[PDB]
């Protein structure tokens, strides 16, 4: 500077140059993915395991730029994450892509401002050809291969071994419990890992899946509403202990007294208020197991945080402290508690049949918790992307079978306009050409040969390749008939945000 | 250098001088390697900082270089070698050699006998010398599909500069028939030298006209002599005609002018007198070798003397053989009043001048002491025959090649692709020390078609996956038709089905540079004992 | 010794010494132009619009640097113009193609591309080339004033005009039917010392200044008849040293008399014999050529025979051994016209002669010494258009608009076809688009917008017959403008550049030995 005050990071030189180089970096992690992929990234964060993911909400949430620029499209990508599932690598590639080209056109003596106007244009002319490359859809919901397809594509982003199992299962197991048509809910389905077993080996249970041990009898009534308390045991009276052992022999005649008697309370108050089933994170002990066997409810050991929470979100509970007797109000949905062991063991199982506020649960079987843990990706991406709100969801080629299309009306449409803008409407077709050559570095061969016999074949709506042999010499597959469809909800809000986020921080000097 | 300089001239012992040549062996290979084929990359070498020259021949590169260790110094010896005996194989031959120098060292060094490592490399080309020998699937020019029609037909598709392989594969077949000198050197051969090729600027582009017998190269255009009078016999004159010199040069010792005029004089009506004694023996066309001034060309035309000029020695020496004519065989003088013979004169079946294509011709049909063809090729200029001829010359070689040596193979990499597979189905079946042996020689010819598959740009990765799949257990057979395939084209740099192009070599080089490249490994290693000398 | 460096490593500094020479003869071509000082070692100033002079007086390069100076002199010899314009093609070209290509990874497929832009090139710049008659002169009037006003010269146009364009036509080749090309040596420029334009002749054949330069020498003959050596001359020449001593005292003055007395008995032999011009190719001195004064034959000195027998031709009689020997006449007229005009105390002998090849060498004057030579250049650039039209009548009407032509045309090309060589032929399809865009940053605002308005003109109007001009910077039916390109320089120029540049790609070693 020039100046003691006036603080920027960004500005001149490094506007233009610095801030799209860091974007290139973390777009890195997302050509390596979308679609086939064999691409694993490995991150840690002393989470006491490994954290195995080939999604971009989990890559950049860990990742802390020190800009604006790359900094606000990590916003961006989080937005179409709720809006859909799979395509939030799409979004990130797509911004950064862009703006590679982008500070080309600034090098050669075009100016920032009509090229960020040209990018505006370009997306609404893509969006408006976009629902007529509609080429299948689903009617019904109920009908396992036709929600399947879309399934599909989620997986695939993930590993392309695990495809054809998980896209049945999901679908098996239902997100069509709504009607998804105005309504949908993404809390009332979680992804519940059971260590032990093989992936394949994962299955079906509806509503909420809890791993811990089942204790006593169990309860099969439909008045068992849930009452949930984080510790509602921990001994009714603490000890202090003054011969560094008890506090003394008398007194520990009464301290265990007063436990067994506050406990009989306790769960005899559960017990009349109509809760049969109590979920304890707390510690049974001998005494408070001897008198839920006798009113008759169905006692879960233990609980850890994660198991708690779901509880909150889907029940309208909460998790009370308490060593002194409380009574219902967490209240329930759920009507039957049925037991089942899954894994070989004793998992609570809840159940209640309804179309709104039902419950789902995409259980998988796993060998280690690691490996549960990608695949949970492609699970949690899959219910996400069944959330359109309609029944015809418009589905259009996934796999990135569309970009090569979209790149093409729009490089003609480029040339009828005049002007600086025009410029900025061609690079945007070669922002699209980013997902092809993603592809094409996995596949194992280079950008010109696939782009080229794409664009040789002309307007097919299909072409997209693989990781295969078939993927890389003629570089032609057909990602319409493999059943290979993405929705059109998915590459809207993927494509739109993108170049929101594209034109704010190209905008940025500060 | 690296390691202690205890010592000096490219000693430092141990492990470290032996690293540091095979990686100086690698330097001068990797430039080769880019320069490998029909498909080559021009080189720059700058040989002062005010010079450049600009080559693409692997022997060629290495000439200039400055060797500065023991192993630079054989290796660029190995390839001038090689140009020496042919001039083919000099690409391929140093890519082959960098690699087995480096792997021979550690094996012959984890002995039982150092005579017999060796041994195990000689043993793997034996097998490959074998194979090459029973061979005649690829590269059958007298077998082939349409014998030497199809062998220069493939050649000239592979150096296409316009629409070829139609009109010029003719030519092929007809200029080695057209010599009936039998060179016998294992087999009867002909020189694809004694062939008489023209070039003609005017009409059509792509195209070409078989002449019976030889034909003299001239123009008219600002010539008033006789010279196209038809006639059948012609009198080859080796002897020099100027009307101005013949008898007269520059003294600048003698103070008389008299001497240089008059003998001057004297030349310009003895030029008249020696013309009609030579036709009137027989001859109306007479072939003159000697070569004119454009200062002396005004003399010839407006005497109006009967002389053949603008004449080329090489067509014209091919006349008089043919007809039979002796371009010497009495004449010593320097008068007008000279002797001549009937048996300097030859004879052709006719001796007739046509103009075809904006170019006079004298043309001597059908040769009597021997047949010949001249092939004339037409383009549309004279730049356009340059690169017509040079890829037929290629197509020639090949064939001429085929004849010494019955045997062939689809030459260049490709026998050498083959024989990875078979050299390591025989390494394993041997075991102990000898697997290795061969084992090294075998990946070492794999290499090879896959490092000039990038030079075309084709890759390497390509070019192994198409290639070894044809290659089996059960597919090891040398055969004469496909079944599997075993060639490689080379300027295609992707096996295709052209089974006698021009990118083939025989037998005969491709025996040389297996020999070669093991020889490299043999060499640097036959030292026994390492000094300095202060 | 050998240096090793492999790959795309050797092709980068290749781009970096290329690029530096092209940019500011980039902005030097055109009818705009900057200055390329050179900062000497010895100091002082030397400033130019061509980028070898500069390079030439020192700094000379390993890659680049040293193809740039050899293909432009190749340049210089053929058409005599459009040095400035390879040096700028050979540069963008390796700049702007290579690097995308590379990081791709693709190198021999681009030296493919180079070819197939070579093969449109050709075909779509000869469809817009227009046809004039060089039987009329007002039409060859408006091409051959370009060329002069590209040097930015109006005051010597007008001169130079006069004497090119009837010169040219009349050389011939010694095939005798073309014409065509004439090609430096057939056609050639000296001056003669001060003069004004009132002195200048028009000169349609050769002259020859060490002719008749005294006023005992050959006056007016309308064709002479020009006698080689032979028997009316001799060709000894020299000294003899048959016995010497530096002992004797005699031998002093008898070797230095043996020159002179030799020349005499050469100058004896024309006087007995009577020609009226000998030609000597060994070359006569000033005391040799008074002997032949007093029969008043003029005397052809230091000469050769090449140009003596063209010569021949053009005067009008063939080569005779002595004015005696008299046959068959191989040009029995030629000259039209004997001229001789005094400056000094040396005169200058015209010939005016038609349709001979000659070595037409045409007068010039300036308006004082020095301008002789700014003149000498400004015909060397219009004896040029003359060969250009005397080949081809069809001639681009270009400015600046042959460049921009031919980089729209690929665009659309590669559009349509398809296949693996769309994208290399897209690379160098936007290298010929930096140079004209480059005319438009003289003339001012936003280069890119105005480029525009050139694309969407080439396809809906005219490629180049309405084209955009360097000067206006903006669109300019370039026709009526009467700024046309020489089609002769465009066409070479294209040519070798792609040729230089694919050279440079093929190279991936230095070695210093």
């Amino acid at each position: 500077m020039l100046k003691e005050g006036a603080k920027h990071f960004s500005g001149l030189e490094e506007a233009v140059y610095r801030n799209i180089q860091a974007c290139k970096e973390l777009a890195q992690t997302t050509r390596t993915a979308y679609g086939p992929n064999g691409m694993n990234k490995m991150v840690i964060n002393h989470l006491e395991k490994l954290f195995v993911t080939n999604d971009a909400a989990t890559i950049l949430r860990e990742l802390e730029v020190q800009h604006p620029a790359a900094k606000m499209i990590v916003m961006a990508s989080h937005m179409q994450e709720q809006e859909v599932g799979d395509g939030t690598n799409f979004v990130l590639v797509f911004a950064g892509a862009l703006l590679e080209l982008a500070e080309e056109l600034l090098r050669i003596g075009l100016s920032v401002s009509e090229v960020i106007e040209g990018y505006e244009i370009a997306c609404r002319k893509a969006h408006e050809i976009l629902p007529n490359l509609v080429c299948c859809s689903a009617k019904n919901l109920r009908d396992i291969d036709e929600v399947s397809s879309l399934l599909r594509t989620s997986i695939m982003s993930k590993q392309y071994g695990n495809e054809v199992f998980l896209a049945k299962l999901i679908a098996q197991a239902c997100v069509s419990i709504f009607p998804d048509s105005g309504h949908f809910n993404v809390d009332n389905i979680r992804v519940c890992k059971i260590l032990g077993s093989g992936i394949s080996s994962s299955s079906v249970l509806h509503g909420m899946v809890f791993k811990k041990e089942t204790e006593g009898d169990v309860t099969s009534v439909k008045d068992a509403k849930i009452a949930v308390y984080s510790c509602p045991f921990d001994g009714m009276i603490t000890e202090t202990k003054g011969t560094v052992l008890i506090k003394t022999a008398e007194e520990l005649m009464n301290f265990s007294k007063g436990e067994e008697n506050l406990m009989d309370a306790q769960v005899k108050a559960i017990a009349d208020t109509g809760a049969n089933v109590v979920v304890t994170g707390g510690k049974v002990a001998d005494m408070a197991l001897h008198y839920a066997n006798k009113y008759n409810i169905m006692l879960v050991r233990l609980n850890s945080k994660w198991d708690l929470r779901r509880l909150c979100k889907t029940v309208g509970a909460t998790a009370l402290p308490r060593l002194t007797p409380p009574v219902l109000e967490e209240m329930g949905h759920c009507d039957s508690v049925y037991l089942s062991e899954v894994g070989d063991t004793q998992v609570v199982v809840f159940k209640h049949e309804k179309e709104d506020g039902a419950i789902s649960t995409i259980v998988l079987r796993g060998s280690t918790d690691n490996l549960m843990d990608d695949i949970e990706r492609a699970v949690d991406d899959g219910v996400n992307t069944f959330k359109v709100l309609t029944r015809d969801k418009r589905l259009v080629p996934g796999g990135g079978a569309t970009e090569i299309e979209l790149a093409k009306q729009i490089t003609s449409y480029g040339e009828t306009c005049p002007g600086l803008e025009q410029y900025a409407i061609k690079k945007f077709a070669e922002a699209f050409e980013a997902i092809p050559r993603a592809l094409a570095e996995n596949s194992g061969v280079k950008a010109n040969e696939v782009i080229s016999k794409l664009y040789a074949v002309h307007q097919e709506g299909n072409k997209n390749v693989g990781l295969d042999i078939e993927a890389e010499v003629p570089a032609v597959k057909d990602m319409l008939e493999a059943g290979i469809l993405d929705t059109y909800l998915g590459k809207y809000w993927a494509i739109k945000l993108a170049t929101n986020a594209a034109v704010t921080v190209l905008r940025v000097d500060q | 250098m690296e390691g202690p300089l205890s010592v000096f001239g490219d000693r430092s012992t141990g492990e470290t001088i032996r690293s540091q040549n095979v990686m100086a062996a690698a330097s001068i290979a990797n430039i080769v390697k880019s320069s490998l084929g029909p498909v080559g990359l021009d080189k720059m070498l700058v040989d002062d900082i005010g010079d450049v020259t600009i080559t693409n021949d692997g022997a060629t590169i290495l000439k200039l270089l400055e060797v500065e260790h023991p192993a630079a110094k054989v290796l660029c010896e190995l390839a001038d070698l090689q140009d020496k005996e042919v001039g083919d194989g000099t690409t391929s031959v140093v890519i082959i050699a960098a690699e087995l120098l480096k792997n021979a060292d550690e094996l012959v060094k984890q002995k039982i006998h150092p005579t017999s490592v060796i041994s195990g490399y000689r043993l793997a080309c034996k097998e490959a010398v074998r194979y090459i020998n029973e061979n005649l699937i690829v590269n059958t020019d007298e077998l082939g599909r349409d014998c030497l029609i199809n062998a220069a037909k493939t050649s000239m598709s592979s150096k296409i500069i316009g629409i070829n392989g139609d009109f010029f594969a003719n030519m092929v077949v007809d200029a080695v028939l057209a010599i009936k000198y039998t060179d016998i050197r294992g087999q009867p051969r002909y020189p694809v030298n004694s062939v008489n090729i023209l070039k003609a600027h005017g009409r059509s582009q792509m195209e070409s006209m078989l002449i019976s017998g030889y034909a003299l190269n001239c123009v008219v255009g600002s010539q008033g002599m006789p010279k196209r009078i038809v006639n059948a016999k012609i009198a080859c004159l080796d002897f020099s005609l100027q009307k101005t010199k013949m008898k007269l040069g520059v003294q600048v010792v003698i103070t008389d002018p008299e001497k240089l005029d008059q003998i001057r004089q004297r030349e310009s009506d003895i030029t008249k007198e020696r013309i009609q004694k030579i036709l009137a023996t027989g001859a109306n066309v007479i072939l003159t070798t000697g070569g004119i001034d454009d200062m002396c060309l005004k003399y010839f035309v407006e005497a109006g003397a009967m002389a053949v000029r603008r004449v080329l020695k090489r067509d014209l020496k091919r006349i008089a053989k043919a007809s039979g004519a002796t371009i010497l065989s009495t004449l010593a003088n320097l008068e007008g009043e000279e002797t001549f013979e009937a048996a300097m004169l030859g004879q052709a079946e006719e001796v007739v001048q046509e103009r075809i294509c904006d170019d006079e011709l004298i043309l001597i049909k059908n040769t009597k002491a021997r047949t010949s063809a001249s092939i004339i090729l037409r383009g549309a200029n004279d730049f356009m025959c340059d690169e017509m001829e040079r890829s037929l010359h290629d197509a020639l070689c090949v064939v001429k090649r085929v004849l010494e040596s019955k045997s062939v193979v689809p030459g260049g990499g490709a026998v050498e692709a083959a024989l990875s597979i078979y050299l390591e189905n025989y390494a394993t079946s041997m075991g102990s020390r000898e697997q290795l042996a061969i084992a090294e020689f075998a990946r070492s010819l794999l290499v090879i078609p896959n490092t000039l598959a990038v030079n075309a740009a084709q890759d390497s990765t390509d070019l192994v996956a198409k290639l070894r799949a044809f290659h089996n257990e059960a597919q090891v057979n040398p055969e004469r038709k496909n079944l599997k395939w075993i060639g490689l084209d080379l300027s295609n740099g992707k096996p295709r089905d052209n089974k006698q192009a021009g990118v083939f070599e025989p037998t005969i080089v491709k025996v040389k540079s297996l020999k070669f490249a093991t020889e490299a490994a043999i060499t640097i290693l036959r030292i026994d004992d390492l000094i300095k000398l202060h | 010794n050998t240096k090793r460096e492999s790959g795309r490593k050797v092709q980068s500094g290749n781009i970096n010494a290329a690029k530096t020479i092209a940019d500011i003869i980039r902005t030097c071509l055109g009818p705009k132009s900057m200055m390329k000082m050179l900062l000497d070692p010895m100091g002082g100033i030397v400033m130019t619009n061509d980028g070898n002079a500069i390079l030439r007086e020192i700094q000379v390069q390993h890659p680049a640097a040293k193809s740039m100076i050899e293909i432009s002199r190749t340049q210089d010899e053929e058409v005599g113009d459009g040095t400035t314009s390879v040096i700028i093609l050979a540069g963008e070209m390796l700049s702007v193609a290579e690097h995308f290509l590379e990081q791709q990874m693709h190198p021999t497929v681009v030296i493919s591309a180079y070819r197939k832009a070579l093969d449109d090139m050709i075909s779509t710049l000869k469809k817009i080339s227009i046809p004039v008659d060089i039987s009329d002169s007002d039409m060859m009037l408006n091409i051959i004033n370009s060329s002069i006003t590209t040097k930015a010269i109006s005051r010597w146009s007008s001169l130079a005009c006069n004497i090119a364009l009837d010169a040219v036509k009349m050389v011939q080749f010694e095939e005798n039917g073309r014409k065509e090309i004439d090609i430096k040596k057939y056609a050639r420029v000296e001056k003669i010392p001060g003069g004004i334009i009132e002195d200048s002749c028009v000169l349609r054949g050769v002259m020859i200044n060490k002719d008749v330069t005294h006023p005992r020498m050959r006056r007016y003959i309308k064709n002479p008849r020009i006698v080689l050596l032979d028997s009316s001359l001799e060709y000894k020449k020299g000294e003899s040293q048959t016995d010497i001593e530096i002992t004797r005292e005699e031998d002093f003055t008898r070797i230095l008399q043996m020159e002179e007395e030799y020349i005499q008995q050469l100058c004896e032999d024309i006087i007995q014999l009577k020609p009226d011009v000998v030609i000597t190719e060994k070359g006569i001195s000033d005391l040799a050529q008074h002997y032949l004064m007093r029969a008043n034959i003029t005397a052809i000195r230091r000469v050769r025979k090449t140009d003596n027998n063209r010569i021949a031709r053009a005067c009008g009689a063939r080569i005779v051994s002595r004015p005696e020997e008299l046959r068959e006449d191989d040009v029995g007229t030629g000259a039209g016209l004997l001229e001789i005009k005094k400056i000094g105390d040396e005169y200058f002998t015209f010939i005016t002669d038609c349709k001979d090849p000659k070595a037409c060498t045409i007068l010039l004057r300036g308006a004082s010494k020095e301008i002789l030579s700014e003149v000498e250049r400004n015909l060397q650039d219009a004896m040029q258009v003359c060969r250009n039209v005397l080949l081809d009548p069809q001639l681009v009407p270009g400015g600046g608009a042959s460049e921009m032509a031919v980089a729209h045309a690929l665009t659309e090309k590669s559009k349509a076809m398809t296949g693996v060589e769309q994208w290399p032929y897209r690379a160098v399809a936007q290298a010929l688009e930096v140079i004209p865009r480059t005319l438009i940053q003289n003339c001012g605002a936003s280069t890119i917008r105005l480029l525009t308005s050139l694309r969407a003109k080439h396809t809906q109007e005219n490629c180049e017959t309405w084209g955009v001009n360097g000067e206006t910077g903006t669109l300019v039916d370039m026709k009526e403008l009467g700024i046309w390109e020489p089609l002769a320089v465009k066409l070479q120029t294209y040519k070798t550049a792609v040729e230089t540049a694919v050279l440079l790609l093929r190279i991936d070693d230095i070695v210093s030995g």
